[PDB]
């Protein structure tokens, strides 16, 4: 939830 | 602990202040400097961009001394539990940061040290295994430094 | 320096992202992160304010390896020749910095860490006495924290 | 100089 949140919102600051 | 020398204390203040000064012209003191700063930088972004993402996630959570190291220990195994990537080693630090902040809002200062210490070991442990096989902390430093 | 353990310095960068963020929401981790922080917001300002009448000091001193430490100590002396003030010591602060910039801009790293230790030595023998008996390190961060 | 400049303007800085 607010887990794969944190997961989407690390992978788009991914560079 | 115990006390140190006034003269290591005023060494470290001075070099803390020469860091700051040559990172904004693009030099560092050194690498340990320079990542720190990076991921000051990388970390004001990140909360920054996700703010609402922190908004429910700390709330969630209900910390207590009991159960601060439950939680922590949760958030972090399923943030990593599919890959470190250089944005999740940051919601990685963003998050312990929070959880410090939060502790100390509810008046459970004594969770901060203790925090701390489980970030530092997971890091030493898990995250930097990762940085050492995957470019560096030099890699670090020139993807979200600069 | 020889090696340190990869866990001293892990424990290091953790420390010192949580320092930041705590002092954000007006928390500190210790007086020593609460200094620090306070002292880069005030080079900053002092920088901001007042770098455009002395914007060409570093460079009037033509440092080189062989002298300068002279230009150091002479700059120093005179900064603080008729007495300390925490402004003053602020400016000795962004004095330094800008010479370990002017140190690298000529390709002359070597002395970032000269001007470093020259810096704590003096800051151990001449102001911190002075800053002991004038409030201490407390009144340095009431007086330019959180600005 | 910019002595007496890195001067007033410490000064100018006293709280």
């Amino acid at each position: 939830x607010a887990x794969r949140x944190l997961x989407k919102x690390g992978d788009a600051f991914n560079r | 602990g115990p006390l140190g020398s006034m003269s290591q204390s005023n060494r470290e203040l001075v070099v803390d202040f020469l860091s700051y000064k040559l990172s904004q012209k693009g030099y560092s003191w050194s690498q340990m400097a320079a990542v720190k700063q990076a991921l000051r930088e990388a970390g004001d972004e990140f909360e920054l961009r996700y703010r609402r993402a922190f908004s429910d996630l700390t709330s969630q959570l209900h910390i207590t001394p009991g159960t601060a190291y439950q939680s922590f220990e949760q958030v972090v195994n399923e943030l990593f539990r599919d890959g470190v990537n250089w944005g999740r080693i940051v919601a990685f630090f963003s998050f312990g940061g929070a959880l410090c902040v939060e502790s100390v809002d509810k008046e459970m200062q004594v969770l901060v040290s203790r925090i701390a210490a489980w970030m530092a070991t997971y890091l030493n442990d898990h995250l930097e295994p990762w940085i050492q096989e995957n470019g560096g902390w030099d890699t670090f430093v020139e993807l979200y430094g600069n």
